């Protein structure tokens, strides 16, 4: 009765190509053009953040083969910086970053799925909120019922989005078959273009969170990252090239959802395929996220930080049912929220903050415990290059949003009351302890769940 | 900390809990299908776009 290893190479590849590719490539590629004001420059801006993300991902193949604890960067932080730094990450992951990104991506599924029923005008808001919740519930039910099912669904929609991107790419090639201008030289333009590109590729670090369910980590994990990010970079460059076969610079910058505007121009009749497959592209991403989310919080309760109810696996199904319930509930609560998209904007840097701290931690680990096995070692300087480049592309985020990161840095302090109350207190209030126990056994009986055989 | 693997199964196998868990799974699926039918209601009842 323990989480069984089930993730083959293909399912690891499906997870990481699944969660990277996103909506971004279909409905926000213009984020590069707005700052990189020439199409011949926009294609090299995508290649640059391609190779930058690759060297980042290699560093995570190192972390994930040097430390095999399967928390993702939460466990990587804890193994170097100890309890409280890792907790201040995990509290923000639980309360904000993992749920609000799930809810946003579910809503992007809802909108672009329903778009063909409302081609010219905004979709019914009251329906979109509901169809988001229908998706987040169903994929929680699947991942609660079976890991084999979860990974088969991820396989299916990781396929489905590449299938969509292939259609976009080949229509670009058809258009070329029929048959640097204006470039911004300025550092103050192109640096913000590059940063605006990394919001697309963000999602590569998500495979590290399932090192414990990976079948053969030392072989499969470094291979999955080598297999995926070149495929992604290639697909990004080719797909953005395909748009430049069809649309002008101005036309793209004023377009609402560029894959749909391209889709209309090429298909005409049946163009609704592209809205639908933009929907399916997101249907896959929510699954990949819920899976990953549940395993983060499951390591959170293993390390004794979160309440031990979340460690309790289903004994016949081998799925972390309480963690998936927690993941789902915290996601659905974002369905209340007002004017939501810029609330997340002040945490957009925080992903990079954690990656930076983790690779700095890997470099400290390379001298504090030099004797560890390390089946993968990269060049001494490659992490240092990547840290320096990451710190530069952290620094711009504060400059871009200084009062909002004033809220961002305020909200991480939420963890300090929680840490002293939950992690650290030495269990003084006996009348509350017997209630915690009572609630815990109730949940165990009610869900039929038990601790991990370890 | 919580209740050990074997001790839980001495209680949670009782017909009261089994009936309860059966009812919960079933009413969860009914509730979700209720959302699904609700969504179709909203979609059909809402006005279509002004055409070009």
């Amino acid at each position: 009765v323990t989480l069984q290893r089930n993730i083959t190479l293909l399912n690891g590849v499906a997870i990481i190509v699944g969660t990277i590719i996103g909506s971004g490539i279909f409905v926000t590629p213009t984020g590069v053009l707005k700052e990189a004001g020439s199409p011949g420059l926009a294609l090299v801006v995508w290649a640059a953040c391609g190779v930058f993300s690759i060297v980042g991902a290699l560093c995570y193949a190192e972390l994930g083969t040097t430390i095999s604890k399967s928390g993702g960067d939460y466990a990587y932080m804890l193994e170097v910086y100890g309890s409280l730094p890792a907790f201040l990450k995990l509290w923000i992951e639980l309360l904000i970053i993992r749920p609000s990104s799930q809810y946003i991506v579910a809503l992007v599924f809802a909108t672009y799925l329903l778009k063909p029923l409302f081609p010219t005008c905004p979709v019914p808001e009251e329906a979109a909120k509901l169809v988001a919740c229908l998706c987040v519930l169903l994929l929680t039910a699947v991942n609660c019922y079976s890991v084999k099912a979860a990974t088969r669904v991820q396989d299916a929609f990781a396929a489905a989005k590449l299938l969509a991107l292939a259609l976009i790419i080949l229509l670009g090639f058809v258009q070329i078959g029929k048959g640097f201008e204006g470039t911004k030289l300025d550092v103050g333009n192109i640096v913000l273009a590059l940063y605006s590109g990394l919001f697309a590729y963000g999602g590569w670090n998500y495979l590290n969170f399932v090192t414990e369910e990976m079948i053969n980590p030392y072989r499969n994990l470094p291979l999955a990252i080598i297999i995926s990010l070149p495929i992604v970079t290639l697909v990004y460059v080719l797909t953005n090239l395909a748009y430049f076969t069809t649309l002008s610079t101005e036309q793209m910058l004023s377009s609402e959802a560029v894959a749909v505007d391209f889709g209309n121009y090429h298909l005409g009749v049946m163009s609704w395929i592209i809205p639908v497959f933009v929907g399916l592209s997101c249907f896959g991403s929510v699954n990949g996220s819920l899976f990953t989310s549940s395993r983060l919080f499951f390591v959170g309760s293993r390390e004794g930080h979160l309440p031990s109810i979340l460690s309790m696996i289903h004994p016949q199904l081998l799925t972390p049912v309480p963690s998936l319930v927690f993941t789902c509930v915290m996601t659905l609560l974002y369905a209340f929220s007002k004017d939501i998209f810029s609330v997340i904007n002040f945490f957009s840097f925080f992903n990079w903050l954690c990656v930076a701290l983790a690779i700095i931690g890997m470099i400290w680990l390379r001298h504090r415990k030099p004797e560890l096995e390390r089946p993968i070692k990269v060049n001494l300087a490659l992490p240092v290059f990547f840290i320096l480049a990451c710190l530069f592309l952290i620094a711009v985020s504060f400059w871009k949003t200084p009062v909002e990161c004033g809220i961002g840095f305020t909200i991480i302090l939420s963890g300090l009351p929680v840490y002293f109350f939950g992690v650290w207190w030495k269990n003084k209030p006996k009348w509350l302890l017997q209630g915690i126990f009572s609630t815990t056994v109730l949940c165990q009986k009610l869900m039929q769940v038990v601790p991990q055989e370890t | 900390t919580g209740l050990s693997k074997e001790e839980l199964l001495k209680v949670a196998g009782s017909p009261g809990w089994v009936r309860t868990r059966w009812a919960l799974l079933l009413l969860f699926w009914l509730g979700w299908l209720g959302m699904l039918a609700g969504a179709v209601v909203i979609i059909v009842r809402a006005p279509r776009c002004r055409e070009l």
